[PDB]
């Protein structure tokens, strides 16, 4: 809240999770799946106790997906549906969420890095029109990554639900051509471990199954470190397979699955995209930086977004960062290797660094009126306002 | 997206 | 949208369907053919076939003259042909 | 010399045997298996230890359905084979008794579909190279076959390497698109939802109507009601109208022999003529886990292969199998393409500002004069090949590796 | 009777013909796809990698990948693959019966020029050959022997002033900014509108897209408002399986980078300060010639433009009373092959090449000293 | 390039 009583409300609006809340706070106030069901019926599912609206959003749209058809309102970071993404909003400022009159209120949103201008152009005009907000920023998600850890300097790699990127920032100076965008992330993991799991006879087919097959992917699925070794436990061994216990009451098997379906970060080539792990990316968006960077920007390698929440991601990034190091800096020179000074930052709050980020930023600039997008500057220009962020739209 | 990917 | 048949039954022997049905009217034991020769022709047609979808299709070697020809349009108001040729520089520092 | 290779096509409802190099299969027989069978207690690895040589007293194929005294199972399911001891004994007949191969002088070349387990390819590995010794062994997709079994009936010219072939049998149908001779693994789509399906459904409704269908033949019944008088209709509810107001014409009728006493009994073939074949587009009817049509997931096996290979594989969607042969069934499913395709064009055309008109994506489906058989001629054709004896798994390779030789399949990935 | 053959090899494109024609007589990319399935149609035709045209034509189910990149050869068994295909299989002529002048450009590793002439007589077995500079082949076509050269080809862009055939080899200037980089950066400003691509056979579509549609704008501060107040600029572009496109302002933002290479994040000047540094290098008598003779060349030099934007450029660099005309002729984009064919057939040139007994005396390390 | 730019 600022001096004029107007609150200052942080939104994230991820593709895979909504996580909103107040400036200056520690922690998002409330953090939801960002999916709008409508109610159906099928023969398989029996229910006649729970009041089901004909509208379900957020969080009771996905803890009741067993008697509704769910879709998610947004994609990649781009908004495919504009009337679930009103809907959730509508849900998201409402009675049963955070609380506000958004008359009233200043706004604090977010979007990835090269993303299609017309995105953010009708997500300001949909803030200023329908809701009507006295101010409106949209800040980057690699600045507010590493305002929340407290650095000025870092290689930010934010593998969301749905889209990582990789976005280098020095001493405070954004470089946007070395901004890296890979289109792999929580989602396609959970769709190759859907193409699994159907190679074991279990078929996940409805849109309420895919949180299932999500929920599956986040309790047992993890990164390997060695993949050879991984493979040779996976082949050799019986000490991978677990169980998992489905809403309906079936009990599946997960087996080698479990490091197959995270691989496809590193080794993008399992779902058919055509490019680099995000190691070997992040390795190459380093050595296109200028030379007296590099050796700063390897030790502030900030990890973010929950999709780098994998039982040992960390790990087996340092391991690939060093191999590539050793391959094609160091030419094969075992010796100086131990020179080689990483530092992969993960902090344990690192699923909602952004939010974090957002929140500091907004405590900073909520009293100020040249930092806010106003809504008589809207009326007055229209969409270009956004012109006062630094991205020059007309 | 609107051309390439789908968002 | 298309009308259907009423009256259309193909009834044929279990062993007559393993080879083919009455729904398609060439369906059933083929006459035996030489399948290297076949593969071959397959083999040569799509070959043919490529040649020609890369010939139709945009051509980057297009603009180095001969056979390509020549990328023309591109000239400017200001461009002037390689065929004009200036005089040697004369300043008064030149003579005498 | 050498002699020719031996092509095994095993499939869930019927197996296509012959030596390639041929046109043709020289058997196909059902995939059935009659063994001797009675009423004991215990496990099933328990009761099958037989005493003596009497593990050698049963038949396959059109032998087994005729006895009526042995009990006939079918030892692969959904293209997956369920049972091993049957299939070794089935595999052993097939190599000993039809094709008379001493499987110690020819390569052989078996199929699979799609989503075959990794171990399934082992066990198969360690029966046909510690059990019956062949040479090499080749365990190709079944549908990338059947591509190649349509150049013998489409003018010379304009047989294409390229094509999505929709490969629909006895247990499972699948979509495996070809682009330039190179398998689009990544994008190949399985669906266990097949004939038998259609069958079990079919027998499904004449119980719950028709009176005089002796129980033993219900099933044999309903396949000759659904390869006999089934269809594809162009609307679902437009055509129980149809059969409603003018029963006369609409309503077939359906004479069999029960082969207990010889008598005829006779049935009304009905609705039944166009539900058989909806569960193609309807999947619902037949498996509530699926629910969708099978021209859209065609659409999104080609909107997920490469961009400048899409135009052509619309182009030559090549039909396969048994189940296909239904009388209007590639008209549907290129209707229903075309309209899918048409509206993503306009679409597209629109949000471009409508300055251009794209060319219009050419849908075609080409149904051959080999698709009861298409795969088995394509094996033909691939293990008649010189470089066939260069791709097979040779005995040295088994020996020193193990059966870990045949784990990878074009599905997956590393 | 033997003539020598004439190859480019340059980034992007090789040209290959006849020493003493007027248009090489053979043109493809210079990629190397390696198939990225597993095909097991066996017998179709299969290979383990598809060079030149043949990749193209494919480009949907291979991985292209240029062997050349900035100029400089980073992989030698693709280029290796690439020479097999331009000898025996676009020329169609033995190797071992006629003399190779290959082209480079200036200021690479000498390692690159060793690697070349190593393997063009231990591997073809050439009976000689020779390594000219491209800039110098761009002035013998053009028939002049006064002028700096502007050549800018796939990968490479760089400025070679001569005066009366004497070479200034302290004022040849190199710029690692062209084709590929301008593909590169319109790939990415492609985003804003919405179109994502992004797999190395769709760079291709985006390389068609900028060398059909892209212009060099005369004014940028001005064109980009006339993008913005009207419609009145944009061009559709349909894709090869039906998406149509539409980019109205991303037309001269593609090549707007050759002229502020900040854009790319790069420190380096523009193409124009490029060329004017490298004319003031030079002698104070020799620049009135330099400036009327500026000749263009390469691929990234055929954009609708260009010509009269280098002019305002070099004109408002340039003192008052100094004539400036850019010499772009539309047959530019091969003028490097056509030099090349000039030089090959010359007289005096019979002494220049570097001769198999040449290489067998002094191994690899021989062509530094004979080739300029 | 081996230092400076990839190449
Ligand atoms: N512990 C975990 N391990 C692996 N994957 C996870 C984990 N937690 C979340 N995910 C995946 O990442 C997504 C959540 O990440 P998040 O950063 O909230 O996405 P968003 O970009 O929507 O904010 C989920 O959709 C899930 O698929
Ligand atoms: N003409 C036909 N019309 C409809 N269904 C058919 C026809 N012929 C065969 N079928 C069905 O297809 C299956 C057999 O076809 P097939 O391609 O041999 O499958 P598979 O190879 O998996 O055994 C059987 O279930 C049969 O009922
Ligand atoms: N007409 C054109 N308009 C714009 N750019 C072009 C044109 N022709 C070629 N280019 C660019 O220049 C490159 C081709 O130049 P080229 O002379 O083939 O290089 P090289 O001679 O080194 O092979 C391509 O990468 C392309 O991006
Ligand atoms: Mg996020
Ligand atoms: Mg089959
Ligand atoms: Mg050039």
């Amino acid at each position: 809240m600022d001096s004029q009583g107007r609150k200052v409300v942080v939104c994230d609006n991820g593709t895979g999770f909504v996580k909103c809340g107040y400036a200056g706070s520690n922690f998002p106030e409330h953090i939801f799946p960002a999916l709008v069901g409508r109610p159906i019926i099928r023969s398989t599912t029996k229910v006649g106790n729970i009041e089901i609206k004909d509208l379900m959003v957020g969080d009771e749209a996905s803890e009741l997906r067993s008697m509704l058809e769910v879709n998610y309102p947004m994609e990649n970071g781009i908004v495919r549906n504009w009337d679930d993404m009103k809907h959730l909003w509508d849900y998201t400022f409402g009675p049963e969420k955070l609380n506000i009159d958004t008359r009233n209120c200043k706004i604090l949103l977010t979007e990835p890095p090269m993303n299609p201008t017309k995105n953010r152009e009708k997500i300001v005009e949909v803030m200023f029109e329908t809701y009507q907000f006295s101010g409106v920023y949209v800040a980057i998600q690699a600045v507010l990554t590493l305002y929340a850890q407290g650095l000025l300097t870092g290689v930010v790699v934010d593998s969301g639900d749905g889209v990582t990127h990789i976005c280098p920032v020095y001493e405070g100076f954004s470089l946007p051509h070395l901004t890296r965008r890979l289109d792999i992330a929580g989602r396609d993991i959970t769709r190759y471990l859907i193409k699994l799991l159907l190679l074991r006879g279990y078929a996940f087919n409805h849109s309420a199954d895919f949180e299932t097959v999500r929920m599956i992917k986040e309790k047992l699925c993890y990164v390997g470190y060695n993949i050879e070794q991984e493979q040779k436990l996976a082949l050799e061994t019986t000490v991978l397979v677990e169980s998992y216990t489905l809403p309906d009451g079936r009990i599946i098997k997960v087996g080698g699955e479990r490091f197959e379906a995270p691989e496809a970060l590193f080794q993008p080539h399992l779902i058919n995209v055509e490019g680099v792990g995000v190691a070997e990316l992040l390795f190459n968006t380093i050595q296109a930086a200028d030379i007296d960077t590099r050796s700063e920007f390897y030790k502030h390698i900030v990890l973010s977004g929950g999709s780098t929440m994998y039982p040992g991601l960390p790990s087996r990034l340092e391991r690939e960062l060093k191999q590539l190091y050793l391959e094609r800096v160091l030419k094969g020179d075992v010796e100086k290797l131990s020179k080689f000074k990483i530092r992969i930052e993960d902090p344990p709050r690192r699923k909602h660094m952004v939010f974090l980020g957002g929140a500091v930023l907004a405590d900073i600039m909520k009293d100020k009126d040249n930092f806010w997008m106003t809504r008589q500057e809207y009326q007055e220009k229209g969409v270009r306002v956004l012109e006062k962020l630094g991205v020059t739209v007309r | 997206w609107x051309a390439x990917c789908p968002a | 949208d298309w009308e259907t048949d009423p009256d259309f039954v193909n009834d044929v022997s279990e062993k007559e369907q393993r080879w083919g049905a009455k729904t398609v009217q060439g369906s059933g034991h083929q006459e035996h053919i030489n399948i290297h020769k076949l593969r071959e022709n397959v083999f040569q047609e799509h070959q043919t076939l490529k040649e020609k979808e890369l010939e139709t299709g945009p051509k980057a070697s297009h603009g180095y003259g001969g056979k390509f020809g020549v990328e023309q349009d591109r000239m400017d108001r200001s461009a002037v042909g390689h065929e004009y040729q200036s005089k040697l520089s004369k300043h008064c520092s030149q003579v005498d | 010399g050498r002699l020719p290779a031996c092509v095994v096509d095993c499939g869930t409802g019927y197996t296509k045997l012959g030596y390639a190099g041929n046109t043709e299969p020289q058997f196909i027989i059902p995939s059935c298996i009659a063994i001797k069978e009675s009423a004991k207690v215990g496990d099933q690895a328990q009761r099958r230890v037989m005493k003596g040589v009497d593990d050698l007293d049963f038949f396959i194929g059109d032998e087994a359905i005729e006895k009526p005294t042995y009990a006939t199972k079918w030892p692969i399911r959904h293209g997956i084979v369920e049972d091993w001891d049957l299939m070794e004994r089935f595999m052993e007949q097939v190599i000993f008794k039809y094709l008379r191969a001493e499987p110690e002088d020819h390569y052989f070349l078996l199929t699979e579909p799609p989503l075959n387990t990794p171990e399934n390819r082992e066990y198969t590995a360690e029966i046909m190279f510690e059990s019956f010794n062949v040479p090499g062994l080749y365990i190709a997709v079944q549908a990338v076959l059947a591509l190649a079994a349509s150049w013998t009936s489409r003018q010379v010219g304009e047989r294409t390497l390229t094509g999505t072939v929709i490969d629909s049998g006895d247990g499972v149908t699948h979509v495996i698109p070809v682009a330039e001779g190179y398998v689009i693994g990544s994008c190949i789509k399985h669906i266990p939802i097949a004939g038998r399906d259609i069958t079990y459904f079919i027998q499904q409704l004449l119980r719950d109507r028709e009176v005089g269908i002796p129980p033993e033949q219900s099933l044999e019944t309903a396949k000759a009601v659904k390869e006999r008088y089934s269809y594809v209709c162009p609307d679902l509810v437009k055509e129980f109208n149809k059969y409603d107001t003018d029963g006369s014409k609409w309503i077939k009728q359906y004479t069999g022999i029960n082969a207990i006493s010889k008598k005829e009994f006779s049935i009304d073939v009905g609705y039944e003529r166009f539900l058989g074949p909806e569960i193609f587009f309807h999947p619902e009817f037949a498996n509530p886990d699926f629910t969708q049509p099978i021209s859209e997931v065609v659409d999104e096996v080609i909107q997920n292969c490469p961009i400048d290979v899409r135009r052509p594989l619309y182009k030559n969607i090549v039909l396969s199998g048994g189940s296909t042969m239904f009388r209007d069934f590639g008209r549907r499913l290129q209707r229903d393409l075309k309209r899918t395709v048409d509206a993503r064009l306009k679409l597209s055309e629109e949000l471009s500002g409508g300055r251009l008109k794209p060319k219009p994506i050419d849908v075609q489906v080409i149904t051959h004069h080999m698709q009861r058989y298409a795969v088995w001629f394509g094996g033909s054709m691939l293990a008649s090949t010189p470089e066939f004896y260069q791709v097979c798994h040779t005995k040295k390779d088994y020996e020193e590796i193990g059966p870990s030789i045949c784990r990878h399949n074009p599905v997956f990935g590393v | 009777d033997i003539a020598a053959l004439v190859v480019d090899n340059g980034s992007g494109m090789c040209k290959a013909g006849f020493a003493g024609d007027d248009a090489p007589r053979a043109v493809f990319p210079s990629i190397v796809g390696r198939p990225r399935h597993q095909g097991v149609m066996v017998g179709m035709g299969q290979k383990d990698s598809y060079v030149g045209d043949e990749a193209q034509s494919k480009r949907g189910i291979l991985t292209l990948k240029y062997p050349i990149e900035h100029g400089i050869v980073t992989n030698w068994d693709d280029m290796e693959k690439i020479w097999h295909h331009t000898f025996y299989n676009e020329l169609r002529v033995a190797p071992e019966e006629h003399p190779v002048l290959l082209t480079e450009a200036p200021l690479n590793p000498k390692a690159n020029r060793e690697k070349m002439t190593q393997i063009m007589f231990e591997t073809f077995n050439t009976p000689a050959m020779y390594v000219a500079i491209q800039a110098v082949l761009s002035l013998y076509a053009s028939g002049r022997t006064t002028g700096i050269v502007m050549d800018s080809g796939d990968g490479v862009t760089h400025t070679v002033p001569i005066y009366e055939g004497y070479a200034l080899p302290h004022a040849i200037l190199r710029l690692d900014l062209a084709g590929r980089d301008l593909t590169d950066y319109l790939m990415k400003i492609l985003t804003e509108r919405g179109y994502s691509f992004t797999t190395t056979a769709e760079r291709e579509i985006v390389r068609d897209i900028k060398e059909k549609l892209c212009y060099v704008a005369l004014d940028f501060e001005q064109e980009m408002a006339t993008a913005a107040s009207s419609s009145s600029l944009e061009k559709s572009y349909e894709l090869p399986d039906g998406q149509v496109i539409t980019i109205g302002n991303e037309r001269f933002r593609c090549p707007e980078a050759l002229f502020q290479p900040s854009f790319l994040g790069m420190e380096s000047c523009g193409i124009h300060e490029t060329t004017f540094n490298s004319i003031m290098k030079c002698d104070v008598d020799i620049r009135k010639d330099l400036y009327a003779n500026t000749v263009l060349s390469g691929g990234t030099t055929m954009y609708p433009g260009i010509a009269d934007r280098m002019q305002k450029e070099i004109t408002a660099l340039a003192p008052s009373t100094m004539k400036i005309k850019i010499i772009a002729p539309p047959e530019r984009k091969y003028s490097v092959w056509i030099g090349g064919s000039i030089l090959a057939s010359l007289s005096t040139f019979q002494q220049m090449w570097i001769s198999k007994q040449e290489y067998d005396e002094s191994g690899p390390s021989i062509v530094h000293r004979k080739c300029f």
